[PDB]
């Protein structure tokens, strides 16, 4: 008997006034969220931000709604929404976001007798997310995405996770390429802006970066350069071309390293720690080049001279740059 | 022409269009197919893939039976807007596309019994997770997943037209891939369960394994020859210390830039594929011959037989292990 | 977390933990019979400073991120002045910065006369 | 007197139904098209398209528009065209369309009192035209525009070029910076869906790739490089160094040449044209390199037949090299 | 205000939006006229630039006429939909916006005896073909052509509001150009016919000059530094050789990087540019300097008289050789 | 009671001519403009732009909508905002903004007893703002935010930033990785078109470039590589190739310092700092291989005129490129 319904739900809406919360002038209307967390797509260090999909879910009562005779969940056209008062809920760290519309607006639109409204979207949004890179690659960051309401204040509406911790799911699931999700966290709280007090919700994560990869790549071999190029001190100066393919050798492989760093690394104009370690890896290297042709430009003259310098070199460059490596520990570890 | 304006107006008489046929009574039966146009190119870096279908869907209702001169009426694409459809998304899209031009891509008919069939061309991106442990000889079985969004499987079910195997249909003109081969696809139904219910979902996927020419004849071979090349230094004499320096030099330069090159086009993952074992391994053999160099001018004067015997031990040494390698290699991943 | 320690005319805040969430720090005083009230506030990074209009020329605020610290100078004071002081610190997506509620990590209450 | 055109008008779109198709269940309705091709656009080999706009004008007969005393032909406002029928023209073949909306729609209504109508639109639109890149850059593409109703079958309506031949615009008027477009054709069929059959107007082009950039700033840099590696048999083989750093430079910068030119085109499994004379080319000088290098191995045992073969150099490598071109631009030419 | 509201309400009693003031009697005339508040960016990759514009049309209408307290009613631009504007377009726009920010960016006014003022700010990206012949001394004329779109010359004309030098006005601080300078425009209107019949055309070309500064910072002085720097070599002791082997290498190597790097910065165009010109006329110096080295070595050892003279005379006629050239080639180049 | 609260609404908007605005044939109505800026997500030098994300609010007073026997501040749903009036405030400098739209349009409209409106927007705006680049990297910009009134001239209309100084907040929640806020200023004035004169109000920022990067990036390799150079005078001119090339390789590399950075900047015609001190450099590498080929063409004849001239050069370049560090970073400091 589908008459019957319509003559229901043309009841429900005859008179509806769309400009008015439920319970106007009264109590708040009390709205409980739902996260089903599709997939995050990328994370940028380029942008500072992160693209998230997510099925969003509002739960309210509005008596206007209630309708008995029907042992049934009311589920309507997407279109019914447009009849109804919803909830201004918005993102507040959000850039751009939409709604997907194939092949009609995903929403829904779910009635109950009590008059309970259900109603859930599929949004796809860009979210902000500013990243301490100093202690790049061992950064740790914390992405949040902050939901509010628009123009409603406390006094009219009120926002609540519906089931507590068990309020958004599907986290799990998610696999990034770069990091790795650790906790995620459900905050509620208010929030003072000049026009009132706001209803305030916050889905946090918590990223580790991968580590390994990076270190087996940028670090182990920059030690390694550095390590090799103090061999060149214990050569007799007598096979000077030996020297000179050493230091060659060296200057190579750490152009190469750099090259291959820049390219791995996002093109963020500040300064990273890894940047600075090999700057010091590199300083260390020409030092040597440059302490091998004072000894080259010393021998000939003065051969005890030229053996002097070298010993001494051979114990005070490994002192130094451990003492180097030290000081970046505790500066940036 | 009154005739069939008067049917359509006494159809629309009192129909209500948010309520899906047999509301509390029965469950609607929505029959899909897909005839997708064109596969369009897979992209790798940002691990989705783009679609151009026609989707068709076909149910019945029963409030819009009629008699009239004609059995099917073949009816303009806004009519679609005045009656109740079914609301199906793809679970796995990304931004999708409903073509607008120069009249939305829809077509709407009705027959005489109330069935309706209602089709519409679509251009889908959708996500399609990829393992990139065997790249670039790698195989991928990217999904297409479709369901109702706010009706479960206690009122809305969803079939295939057809036998589920040629209810999707290829067509010949069909194939955008610079780089993949689409081999086939397997077509599947299925429940899926969330926090508002229990949902009907059909699932699509096609099988696509990467051609492995391009790389062939743009990273191997360059690597493959950078290497030799850098062995080539060996029949030179010792004495000829800034010849060998320049082979070792520019070698590595060119080393740096092929991997370079290589290396952009795979995203940003963080475990080692097959491209970056090969390239590390030409790397170790470019640096091992530079310092094999250095190390024969280091015994030149002192024990030149030394020397001598290093570097006859590496004239043989270094293309048999290379080979080596590359077989290894070879036969380790084409098989797998 | 985020630990805030005062010292100190001249006070400063220092603030240990996680003060990259919290980038901007606050100074609020207590009247013995009155409510809080804001002084002034700055960006942990950016050295951008905001005083409220009864303590303009007269309170001056900067920060140094060598140890993360920041100082509140006080110069021509005022027997008026006599409040609670107190050093917080305030979340990057807050709100407003004129009201405690705002607010995370609160200093140790301080006594100026 | 404009209140006599505005009653005729009225009285045009007072019993007028939008959903019915003129004719509605009688013969089919014929629609005539022409187009004005204003500019053909970037032509992508990455992308594999075609950017065109174009003016697009149907022309059929509506007997409901028939209107007699007005010895005008009125052209409406654009907005008109949303209460009218029109035909659901699509390209079946595009990627992304638009019509021009400054400063109003760009959309054109004409009436006769015959009841015939005219309905124009200027539209910009990507269409895909898959390339066979076999012969690059010396390719002859063939790009065409599909054209096909949507939800009426040939028992509805059937489309045919207004015009024969001349029905297509503007074409000669075309600079493509890289191709020249020699022919164009106008070809009408039917097309079966398992919806039934569809009338199809093609509209296709054949372009002709130019050759002067070409030779301009690919191949003539691959030809220096082969002379500067022929240069190495001047140098006497004493000088070791020399002809070493020469052949090994010439060798590696013909390999960058490869992959600089390599990095402009979509990723094909296949070989181009100019990959193989790259190809070839390179050969040519590691196989000069590798003579010298063989010289230099056995000169001190026969100094004599070490050297004789340097003139053998000289002469053949320039021979053998003209032979290859030639036989190379004979077999693509 | 309710008095406005009336006269309101009475003009827009009657009125059809779908037919042009005096249709039937008499010619539709608009006078039109432009602000450029900033002339955008100019792509030569895309051969197009970009415009932001008030742009402004008055015409009469009879059939807008009051009597009231005021003279000139300035309406809200939501009245601008509901009676009839005309329906410019640009003939070489490519993709222009109309500004909703925060509100329809338009303006209409109403004057007692029917005179219309409408005005909207527009951002237009227009075809600009380009001949690089000359290029980077090339000087260009950007067309902007503009007129009805589905009335005849028959039905709208178009006309300037004022003298037509002074009714396109460019201000002061709205250039956004990079390397272009705005010399000027010139202001016409011409006859346009096409298959539709014969339309009222207004243009405007705006004069281009490139700025040089760029491209000599960029590309000629690489090229200068490299041709003295591989003329160098002809100074150093024969007893050097491998030094004047690098120097020839390395020289070469970099023209020949520079060639293939400069021109992935204009768009594919099968003709040489003065650029290419000058690279070419350089590497041709290079791979010289480089033929006489070898032919100096050559020489070394049978005719050391011979190979001396030979360096002698290249050292004195290789630089001349390439100031006569740089002479003649700016000397063309600067007054073409 | 809701009804009676709908019933007052009704009647406010019964009889409402949106087409006129207030005082309409009167006094100008005085709007006053409150911004609060969420976040300037990037500052484009190529594009040369800035992207700005704020909360417009706009209060003004009509007296048509002034309702009396509630003592509320009625919040209505952002939907009733079509239905009123509200001014028609522009951005001069503005190349593509919108209105965020999810989950709603973030939209709000307030109402109070008096008639009062307050009208808010969330608004993401991609402002020009032209630069200059002479002092590149360390240079400091100052962009603008231009609002104005379209329709409305200064009969008509009044604009006024609400709190004088205090109008703009937010300003400490700006975090650019490359600039650093200096200091806000808020203009009024009136702007005179050939329409008439309208209201203005600017909002500008100045910004101060980090340098920390470049130094890391640009200026220590360039020093390092200048450096390295001067190895060339310790080194016996009898070793011909060494010297050569280590010349050779300072100028190649000093050739090629800022690629990576100067391919996100625009193709200007002028000098900016960072490349005059690289010409510097070069400058400097360019003249030491000229001094070394100079020696070796001066050697065999004269050896001690060589050997006097190393040696002055070991102190001349230093000494130079000291006093050419101290005058570049005196002017630009
Ligand atoms: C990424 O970074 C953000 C910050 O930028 C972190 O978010 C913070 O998370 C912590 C929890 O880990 C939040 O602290 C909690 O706040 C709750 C809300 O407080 C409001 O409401 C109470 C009254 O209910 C008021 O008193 C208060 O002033 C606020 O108005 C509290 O209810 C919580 O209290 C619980 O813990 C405390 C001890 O910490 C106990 O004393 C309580 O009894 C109770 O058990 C708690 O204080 C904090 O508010 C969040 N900050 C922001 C700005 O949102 C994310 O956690 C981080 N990401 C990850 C993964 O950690
Ligand atoms: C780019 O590539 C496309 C193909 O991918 C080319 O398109 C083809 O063009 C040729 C013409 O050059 C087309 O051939 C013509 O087809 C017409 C339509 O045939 C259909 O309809 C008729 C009934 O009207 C049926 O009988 C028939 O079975 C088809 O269903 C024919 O009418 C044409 O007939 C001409 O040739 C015959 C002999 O073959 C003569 O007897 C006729 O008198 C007449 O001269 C002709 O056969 C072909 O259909 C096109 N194919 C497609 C897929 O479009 C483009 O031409 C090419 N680009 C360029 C620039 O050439
Ligand atoms: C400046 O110009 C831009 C366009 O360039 C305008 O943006 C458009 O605004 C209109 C009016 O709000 C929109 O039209 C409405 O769209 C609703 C659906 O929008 C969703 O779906 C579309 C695709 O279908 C998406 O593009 C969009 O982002 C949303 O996801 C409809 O539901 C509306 O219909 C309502 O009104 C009609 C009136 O006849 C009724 O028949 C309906 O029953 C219903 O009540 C309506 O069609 C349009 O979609 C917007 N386009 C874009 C691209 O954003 C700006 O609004 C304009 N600025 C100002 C100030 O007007
Ligand atoms: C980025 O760059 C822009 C310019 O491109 C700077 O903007 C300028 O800011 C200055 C202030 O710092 C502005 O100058 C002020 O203009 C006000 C408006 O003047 C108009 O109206 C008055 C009448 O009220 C007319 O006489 C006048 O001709 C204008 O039509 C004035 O009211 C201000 O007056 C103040 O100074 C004068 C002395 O000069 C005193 O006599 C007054 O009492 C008062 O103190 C003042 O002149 C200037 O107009 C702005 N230019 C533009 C184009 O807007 C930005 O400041 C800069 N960014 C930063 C961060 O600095």
């Amino acid at each position: 008997n589908m008459s019957f319904v319509k003559e229901t739900v043309d009841k429900l809406l005859k008179g509806y006034d769309i400009r008015l919360r439920p319970d106007f002038g009264g109590p708040p209307v009390c709205v409980g969220m739902n996260i089903d967390i599709a997939s995050i797509d990328m994370v940028s260090e380029v942008n500072m931000d992160y693209t998230l999909t997510m099925y969003f879910q509002q739960y309210w009562r509005d008596k206007r709604l209630a309708y008995s005779g029907i042992p049934l969940n009311l589920t309507l056209d997407n279109r019914v929404a447009d009849q109804l008062w919803v909830p201004d809920t918005y993102f507040l760290n959000d850039k751009k976001s939409f709604v997907h519309g194939v092949t009609v607006k995903n929403r829904m639109i779910r009635l109950h007798p009590d008059g309970t409204v259900l109603y859930g979207l599929r949004i796809t949004t860009t979210a902000a997310c500013m990243m301490d890179l100093r202690r790049y690659p061992l950064d740790e960051q914390n992405c949040t995405l902050e939901i509010e309401s628009y123009g409603y204040t406390t006094d009219d509406i009120e926002f609540y996770w519906r089931g507590g911790d068990k309020a958004v799911t599907g986290v799990e699931r998610i696999e990034l390429p770069q990091f790795s999700i650790v906790e995620h966290r459900l905050v509620s709280r208010n929030v003072v802006f000049a026009t009132g007090a706001y209803p305030r919700l916050s889905l946090s994560f918590r990223l580790k970066r991968n580590i390994g990869y990076f270190i087996l790549q940028t670090y182990m071999p920059s030690i390694l350069i550095t390590i090799l190029s103090w061999v060149s001190f214990w050569i007799n100066y007598d096979a000077s071309a030996a020297r000179v393919a050493l230091g060659i050798t060296t200057v190579l492989t750490m152009t190469t390293i750099n090259t291959h760093l820049r390219e791995t690394l996002p093109k963020i104009p500040y300064v990273k720690a890894i940047d600075m370690y090999l700057m010091g890896c590199f300083v260390f290297v020409f030092l040597a080049l440059l302490e091998y042709a004072f000894v080259n430009y010393i021998f000939f003259s003065q051969p005890a001279r030229a053996a002097a310098i070298d010993r001494w070199s051979r114990i005070v460059f490994p002192f130094t740059f451990s003492l180097f490596n030290l000081v970046y520990w505790l500066y940036y570890v | 022409t009154t005739v069939f304006t008067r049917i359509l107006d006494r159809l629309l008489d009192g129909y209500d269009n948010r309520l899906r046929p047999g509301l509390g009574e029965r469950v609607t039966e929505v029959k899909t197919d897909i005839f997708v146009t064109s596969f369009g190119p897979v992209s790798d870096h940002d691990m989705e893939y783009t679609i151009d279908v026609f989707f068709r869907q076909s149910w019945k209702d029963e409030r819009l039976k009629f008699k009239g001169p004609m059995t099917v009426l073949r009816l303009n694409n806004l009519m679609a807007s005045k009656i109740w459809t079914p609301d199906t998304f793809f679970h796995n899209g990304k931004k999708s596309v409903a073509h607008n031009m120069t009249m939305p891509n829809k077509l709407l008919r009705i027959t005489e019994d109330g069935t309706l069939l209602y089709t519409m061309r679509l251009t889908v991106r959708a996500e399609c997770p990829m393992h990139l442990e065997d790249f670039p000889m790698d195989a991928h079985a990217c999904p297409l997943k479709f369901g109702s969004y706010a009706y479960t499987r206690a009122e809305v079910v969803y079939e295939w037209t057809r036998e589920p195997a040629r209810s999707v249909v290829v067509a010949e003109d069909g194939s955008r891939l610079n780089q993949y081969d689409l081999l086939g696809q397997t077509v599947d139904s299925g429940i899926v369960q969330s926090s508002t219910g229990e949902y009907v979902v059909m699932t699509t996927h096609f099988h696509l394994k990467r051609k492995i020419g391009y790389f062939v004849i743009q990273t191997y071979l360059p690597c493959i020859m950078t290497v030799i090349l850098s062995q080539v230094s060996f029949w030179l004499n010792r004495e000829s210390v800034p010849a060998r320096t320049v082979f070792g030099v520019t070698t590595v330069l060119t080393m740096t830039t092929l991997s370079i090159s290589a290396r952009n086009s795979l995203p940003k993952v963080a475990y080692a594929t097959a491209m970056d074992w090969f390239i590390a391994v030409c790397y170790a053999f470019v640096f091992s011959a530079l310092i094999e160099f250095a190390t024969v001018n280091y015994f030149t004067k002192s024990q030149p037989a030394r020397a001598a015997k290093i570097d006859r031990l590496s004239r043989i040494a270094f293309p048999l292990l290379f080979g080596i390698f590359n077989l290894v290699y070879w036969a380790t991943y084409l098989n797998r | 977390q985020v630990q805030l320690v005062e010292s100190g005319l001249r006070l400063s805040c220092a603030a240990s933990g996680h003060t990259f969430n919290y980038p901007i720090m606050g100074w609020f005083r207590q009247a013995p019979g009155k409510e809080r009230e804001f002084v002034g506030a700055i960006s942990w990074s950016g050295g951008s400073t905001s005083y409220a209009d009864s303590v303009k020329d007269r309170f001056t605020i900067s920060r140094d991120n060598a140890k993360n610290t920041v100082y509140l100078e006080m110069n021509n004071l005022k027997p008026e002045d006599t409040a609670v002081y107190y050093c917080a610190a305030k979340g990057r997506y807050s709100g407003g910065l004129y009201y405690p509620t705002n607010y995370d990590y609160w200093g140790q209450g301080t006594q100026v006369t």
